[PDB]
């Protein structure tokens, strides 16, 4: 923890994986993950030694009216 | 405060009675349910009109087609017009689901 | 036999004054299609044999192939007692001819006659395919 | 084909009656298969943004546009991103299009006007455009690649450019006697005429097995099918329709006693607005619920009807790039929708749908046999083949109201044929 808020925050800002800020976290690494892109092996591995947190399984705007 | 303790009563379409199960017509309201279909299905079909028009038109403001939109404009009238069709379609389509589905899905 | 249905043509057209299409006569007399159509040509072929003046008006019907602008088309028509033969000659291949319609006063256009079919269905509901052609087997009441 | 063998015997009808009539049966409809499956929404969640499904498109898209520009222009391959081109270089570039027109309107006849740029886009960043190309034929929405060098003045200079195309498609099984199936659309109960009603009446009439001789009653016998596709009841102003629903019930009765029956809906009809379209309701059908021959689908329909695979829409898609475009005929925008590998290119901009995120649906994933279209003014059809072996029957359904006119398609040698009904009017030829 605090060094594993930060990976999060810098999968989600990457745009090679897709535009995401609508839909959840888990759902986004499945979708590259389908057309493959190259999900990397660790944004998964924070995602499956939690439950079901909202500062974690939740994208970063997941507040804010936008 | 009191307002999460909720009971959410459901309530006849027709004639606005409410009552036990969660069908959406009233017993004595029942030979009239096929125009009471076709009434609030031209509201849905207006609400879906009204989502599309405004959510595409963030886009061209912004500038691009394939990223996010981030603009809390609060001069713009777009801003918080944007927000509240969103929760108009929500409840509209959920009173939609009293009646059953048209088909099966898992064929 | 003969008498039968033609004293109940004779009474059903000169008298109560009405329009007899082919599926009212069916529907009345409880006959199957094609030979209510051929009771309707006895009837006019007796009556105009008889006395050539009478006060009596035919409607037929004219179907079959055409060739417009090089493509093949079908073409159905139901046609007054005028223009018969220059519609006939007008069409490439022959494929249906019978007879539609008598009547007693002459009509202006083909207003009433989908009146008279749509008022004897509307009291008949539970049988359209009980003297049709075409008999399936999958549609039954089962939902 | 029809109208042929419609006079293969003799007639019998000009005559006094006699002891027998003749019956038929209504020929098996062995196989069936409904496979569209991605256009039935169970979930149907909003509150998503649109640029989830530009995204996918281009990521699909791709690899095609790739694949292609390598085999038109050569292997010497010089695919490029937008922002790694340097000036005055000879490149290819894989984008999407956006078209800046005015005279398109905002919250607050044609649109075309004699000025309007065009803007290739990617993920990142756009470029302005110009040079050969066209700029009244293209349309929002398309994906392309396209070949030329970046000037001094910041814009884009293009020699050439390419489509996406045809996809693969598999050989169909030969068939032994001829089936047929006939496809209407449009008739518009509610308004629009008195020969409308008794052009209805004779269609139902023949297909039914009420009207014509032996040879019609024989030929009427064979049609396996029906397709009704889309805009049933043309209404003349919302703000009438609860009187329609009535009469619709009675005549997919007096049509579910002996055909099968698939029923659209359209661009009026009692559904959602958003482009894959649900399923009519049964609830205002209490006549015609009784029979299982009924079948209510909706809008992007496919179907393999005997081996004959048909993608249709009831005529959506074609009006709006009438709109937004310079092309007039139907048949043609039908088919350059066939070669953009794309059902409907211009949505979400000018005609609405489902925010998707997870797959764009209107991709073609393979090539149909047979692709129709809906509310089209006048008949058309046509054959176009592929590149590789690929070739597809092409035809417009005229629209009810106004023609009378429906169409035959033969499953066998796979043609189309118009059909057409005419009772006599106020017609008196001594005037
Ligand atoms: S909310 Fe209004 S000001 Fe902001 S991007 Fe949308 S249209 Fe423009
Ligand atoms: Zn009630």
């Amino acid at each position: 923890e605090e060094a594993e808020l930060e990976l999060l925050r810098q999968f989600d800002l990457a745009w090679q994986y897709g535009p995401c800020t609508g839909i959840t976290r888990l759902q986004r690494w499945c979708r590259a993950k389908q057309m493959g892109l190259e999900p990397p092996p660790e944004v998964w591995q924070v995602l499956k030694t939690h439950p079901g947190d909202p500062r974690f399984q939740c994208s970063l705007w997941h507040l804010y009216p936008l | 405060g009191l307002l999460a303790f909720a009971k959410r009563r459901n309530c006849c379409i027709g004639c606005r009675t409410v009552l036990s199960h969660q069908g959406a017509v009233c017993e004595f309201c029942q030979p009239r349910e096929s125009e009471l279909y076709q009434k609030e299905v031209s509201h849905l079909n207006a609400l879906e009109e009204r989502f599309s028009r405004l959510w595409t038109q963030c886009q061209r403001c912004q500038g691009s087609l394939h990223e996010d939109v981030i603009c809390t404009s609060r001069d713009c009238p777009i801003f918080y017009m944007r927000k509240k069709v969103r929760k108009d379609l929500e409840d509209q389509e959920q009173l939609l689901r009293r009646f059953g589905p048209p088909g099966p899905e898992a064929w | 036999a003969d008498q039968l249905y033609l004293e109940n043509i004779d009474e059903f057209v000169t008298d109560q004054n009405k329009i007899v299409t082919y599926k009212w006569l069916s529907y009345t007399l409880g006959v199957h299609v094609n030979q209510a159509k051929q009771m309707l040509y006895d009837y006019v072929e007796r009556k105009r044999k008889e006395n050539s003046g009478a006060q009596l008006h035919v409607t037929y019907l004219v179907s079959g192939s055409l060739i417009q602008n090089g493509h093949s088309c079908h073409k159905v028509a139901v046609v007054r007692e005028d223009k018969l033969e220059a519609v006939k000659s007008k069409l490439a291949v022959t494929a249906s001819i019978h007879v539609y319609s008598i009547q007693k006063a002459m009509l202006k256009d083909s207003g009433p006659l989908f009146n008279t079919d749509y008022d004897i269905l509307k009291s008949n509901l539970q049988n359209c395919s009980k003297f049709s052609a075409i008999q399936c087997a999958a549609a039954v009441p089962r939902a | 084909m029809f109208s042929e063998q419609a006079a293969q015997r003799a007639h019998t009808l000009l005559s006094p009656p006699s002891a027998n009539n003749a019956t038929f049966a209504r020929v098996p409809v062995a196989t069936y298969t409904n496979s569209s499956q991605p256009f039935r929404l169970g979930e149907r969640s909003f509150s998503r943004q649109y640029a989830h499904i530009y995204a996918t498109r281009l990521i699909q898209m791709r690899p095609f546009l790739e694949n292609r520009a390598q085999q038109h222009w050569g292997s010497g391959v010089g695919v490029k991103k937008l922002c790694e081109l340097q000036p005055e270089e000879k490149c290819c570039v894989v984008g999407t299009l956006f078209k800046a027109m005015p005279l398109q309107p905002s919250i607050l006849s044609k649109y075309i006007h004699p000025d309007d740029e065009l803007v290739l886009e990617d993920e990142l960043q756009r470029i302005k455009l110009k040079g050969t190309i066209d700029v009244s034929k293209l349309v929002t929405g398309t994906v392309l690649a396209v070949f030329g060098s970046v000037r001094d003045d910041g814009k884009f200079l293009v020699e050439d450019y390419c489509f996406a195309d045809l996809a693969p498609q598999k050989p169909a099984p030969p068939l032994d006697t001829d089936r047929f199936v006939l496809l209407v659309s449009g008739l518009g109960l509610g308004g629009g005429g008195g020969e409308s009603l008794l052009g209805t009446q004779l269609l139902v009439d023949v297909v039914t097995g009420q009207l014509g001789d032996e040879g019609e009653q024989c030929s009427a016998a064979h049609v396996s099918r029906v397709i009704l596709a889309g805009n049933l009841l043309s209404h003349s102003t919302q703000s009438a329709s609860v009187e329609a629903v009535k009469m619709l019930d009675e005549i997919l009765l007096q049509l579910s006693a002996s055909v099968p029956v698939d029923v659209m809906p359209g661009e009026f009809d009692p559904t959602n607005y958003t482009l894959p379209q649900q399923p009519l309701h049964p609830c205002m059908f209490p006549l015609a619920t009784a029979y299982s021959t009924l079948q209510l689908v909706t809008n992007p329909y496919q179907a393999t009807i005997d081996g004959v695979r048909f993608l249709g829409t009831s005529g959506q898609n074609v009006s709006d790039i009438f709109r937004y475009s310079s092309m007039e005929d139907h048949l043609e925008i039908l088919e350059w929708t066939l070669r953009v590998r794309h059902i409907s290119p211009t949505a979400p901009d000018t005609l609405g749908c489902y925010p998707f995120y997870k797959t764009d649906p209107f991709i073609f994933p393979e090539c149909p046999h047979v692709y129709f279209c809906g509310n089209t003014p006048s008949f058309g059809s046509k054959i176009i083949r592929g590149p590789e072996d690929q070739t597809v029957l092409l035809v417009t359904v005229p629209d009810f109201s106004a023609t009378q006119t429906a169409c035959l398609v033969n499953l066998r040698s796979l043609a189309c044929q118009p059909i057409s009904f005419s009772g006599f009017g106020a017609e008196d030829d001594d005037l």
